[PDB]
């Protein structure tokens, strides 16, 4: 404090009264408010000199939230690591923050800046001949590590599997590891002539993300998150063209591997003879000294007894020093042995491209240890207002549960309760009315429900195609082709197949009947399937997202938990407890009480070459 | 033409279904059922019913920390 007299109105503030900071006379031009408690930064966008501070904050801080008027950023250690790496010295940050803030910069914040910024770049992880070496420019840093000694100018070799433990331990100590690839000065790895085609244009936000990645002229391993359809694949192509080394790409699905191969051969000048695919059908590798190989997390991290050809390809991948790895959908990297794909592959630069950087467990905070610091956040409202992604109208329809259904809801176990709150007849009526209304508007509609039985029952009741796990692949392709082109099929019912990476036609309306508990990742993945619509160029176009939930159930709790991520992106879920046209729709599913009773009792009913012939 | 000491309450069928399990748990909660929306709660426990109702519906509300 600064001898500030405590007012009686400061009683309920838990030591957060920052009134001791004396207000500057020229404060009105300065758009920042620095909080000494946690380094949180409050920015006013409406003032002048806001964007000239907004770029400074997105370089030195991580944005907690970006609403319309007041933006909230976080000064953290990893943001400062990327801040000093791109050439911002310590005194420049303090001078600019002092110049651009109303309240004075507190000495605790300044000391945090000095402490996080200094002792950076001391310890470095380098790879020499498929062998991990941790290197330090100062001698005694080797001798101060005596606890996690995994030893097997000043540098010592560590084991390939122990690199994550070293990164965690050095992050606990005040010496974070520097992971930068000087591909310009790297000559042991053979170069590639990969370059973007001149006909391919790159959007400014992608350029900003890649400038965050390649700011200092050296490739920095990290994470880039962009919305679905905003061109994260093109960012991967451009990063590969920037590094110009051997590239390995990991995906979650074989169709994603095919799409990545197609995008590589389209946007950049890479010959198909330099491209190799490691899947079940295709296992032939490129014979050149450098190239691209694309594969899946599961095959690379397969602990089971793999085939001889796959073993030979895995030996080729492990024995080759790769210059770049692109991990698509990096949110599944913190899994059990998807964690090990950074250890089994010696890659100088690691770029993790994602759209949904959340998990329900805490292991999503381990990706800075695995891949690297979170390099770029895409502002989804900033991309929506520029037409790069669709302008979705997120909504949450409250479906009240009927009397006979809610009585059975309370005298049941949670597993049967999950099925029972989905199949309430008011949700049937709401889904039917929304389907009819958005089909009259001429919208392609996807209805998501993770419950397979509920998906089938809704589709049979409403006469629409349904796609789930046991559907044959050719039937799935035929149904999707009818959805894309036939105008009589504008509604498709999809299970968790549509949540994961499968190719879908463009849709503008989504109705979420059910969900997998409080999965924020699945919620944002479902929203990402209507964010790349073709009609974004049309003025006044808006996509629609409906989350049909049963009122006064646990579905409300899980729905709020899933929506907690999208309100962080800025989406506002407007509640809809009334639909105009409920009483005047021609056909209502389960309107009569006897039909509802029959539906309830149906839901409750759910739960020696010669002797060989004789045998 | 007899008189009792009770309180008439208005509720949706979901809350109506909720408070019958309160009767199944604690005996002196409701006396008899009138309709699908009108119930007769004993006035000595109505606030207590309130004191559990927000507690009973708290499982349906997600509270961030």
């Amino acid at each position: 404090p600064a001898d500030f007299v405590p007012d009686s109105v400061s009683g309920m503030f838990r030591s957060h009264d920052f009134s001791y900071l004396r207000l500057r006379p020229d404060h009105a031009s300065r758009p920042l408010w620095i909080s000494p408690s946690d380094g949180r930064i409050i920015l006013e966008s409406f003032s002048p000199l806001a964007e000239q501070a907004q770029d400074f904050l997105v370089t030195i801080a991580e944005p907690i939230s970006r609403p319309s008027h007041i933006h909230e950023y976080k000064i953290t250690a990893y943001s400062l690591y990327a801040a000093v790496s791109v050439g911002l010295e310590t005194d420049d940050i303090i001078s600019v923050l002092d110049r651009l803030s109303k309240v004075p910069v507190a000495e605790s914040i300044i000391n945090f800046i000095k402490g996080a910024t200094i002792s950076y770049g001391k310890v470095k992880l380098v790879i020499k001949h498929n062998r991990y070496f941790v290197e330090t420019t100062q001698a005694d840093i080797l001798q101060m590590l005596l606890n996690d000694s995994v030893i097997g100018v000043h540098s010592f070799e560590i084991a390939n599997e122990s690199v994550e433990v070293v990164k965690k331990r050095c992050q606990e100590i005040d010496y974070p590891v520097l992971e930068e690839y000087d591909f310009r000065n790297d000559h042991r790895n053979p170069d590639l002539d990969i370059d973007l085609k001149p006909s391919t244009q790159i959007r400014p936000y992608q350029e900003k993300s890649l400038s965050k990645m390649f700011g200092n002229g050296r490739a920095r391993s990290g994470i880039i998150v962009l919305p679905c359809g905003a061109g994260k694949t093109l960012v991967g192509i451009t990063a590969a063209c920037t590094i110009k080394k051997s590239v390995i790409v990991l995906c979650t699905s074989s169709v994603s591997v095919m799409q990545w191969r197609q995008q590589f051969l389209q946007w950049c000048t890479l010959q198909p003879e330099n491209c190799a695919v490691f899947t079940s059908d295709n296992k032939e590798m490129f014979q050149t000294e450098s190239g691209l190989v694309v594969s899946t997390y599961s095959m690379v991290a397969n602990t089971r007894n793999r085939s001889h050809d796959s073993q030979k390809v895995m030996d080729f991948l492990t024995g080759r020093e790769w210059g770049f790895i692109i991990l698509d959908e990096v949110h599944v990297v913190p899994a059990a042995m998807f964690r090990r794909v950074v250890s089994t592959i010696a890659a100088h630069a690691k770029l993790g491209l994602t759209a949904t950087l959340v998990r329900e467990d805490d292991k999503i905070g381990d990706l800075n240890f695995l891949i690297g610091p979170k390099l770029y956040e895409a502002n989804w409202m900033e991309l929506s207002q520029k037409g790069h992604i669709a302008n979705v109208q997120c909504a949450e329809v409250w479906c009240p549960m009927t009397a006979e259904f809610y009585q059975e809801y309370l005298r049941e176990t949670a597993r049967k309760r999950m099925l029972l709150y989905i199949m309430n007849p008011t949700k049937f009526q709401a889904c039917q009315f929304l389907i009819q209304y958005h089909e009259r508007r001429g919208d392609k509609i996807i209805v998501f429900s993770d419950n397979v039985y509920a998906l089938q029952e809704y589709a049979l009741k409403m006469g629409k195609p349904f796609i789930y796990g046991s559907t044959p692949q050719q039937e799935r392709m035929n149904i999707l082709q009818n959805f894309q082109y036939n105008d009589q099929i504008n509604t498709i019912f999809l299970s968790k197949v549509g949540d994961t990476s499968i190719d879908l036609p463009e849709a503008t309306c989504l109705i979420q009947i059910s969900s997998h508990y409080g999965s924020r990742r699945q919620e944002a993945q479902r929203l990402g399937r209507i964010l790349r619509a073709k009609r974004r160029n049309d003025e006044g176009f808006n996509a629609f997202f409906y989350s049909l939930v049963s009122k006064d159930t646990q579905e409300m709790y899980y729905s709020t938990k899933r929506q907690a991520f999208l309100v962080d992106q800025g989406y506002a879920f407007k509640v809809i407890t009334h639909l105009h046209g409920m009483e005047n729709i021609p056909n209502l599913a389960y309107a009569s009480p006897r039909e509802r009773r029959e539906l309830l009792q149906e839901v409750l009913l759910k739960n020696h070459p010669l002797i060989r012939k004789m045998y | 033409a007899r008189a009792r000491k009770g309180a008439l309450v208005q509720c949706d069928p979901s809350i109506k279904a909720l408070i019958l399990q309160i009767d199944a748990k604690m005996s002196d909660i409701v006396l008899e059922e009138l309709d699908d929306t009108h119930l007769l709660v004993n006035p000595s426990k109505v606030e207590f019913v309130k004191h559990e109702l927000n507690r009973l519906l708290s499982k349906n509300i997600y509270n961030p920390m």
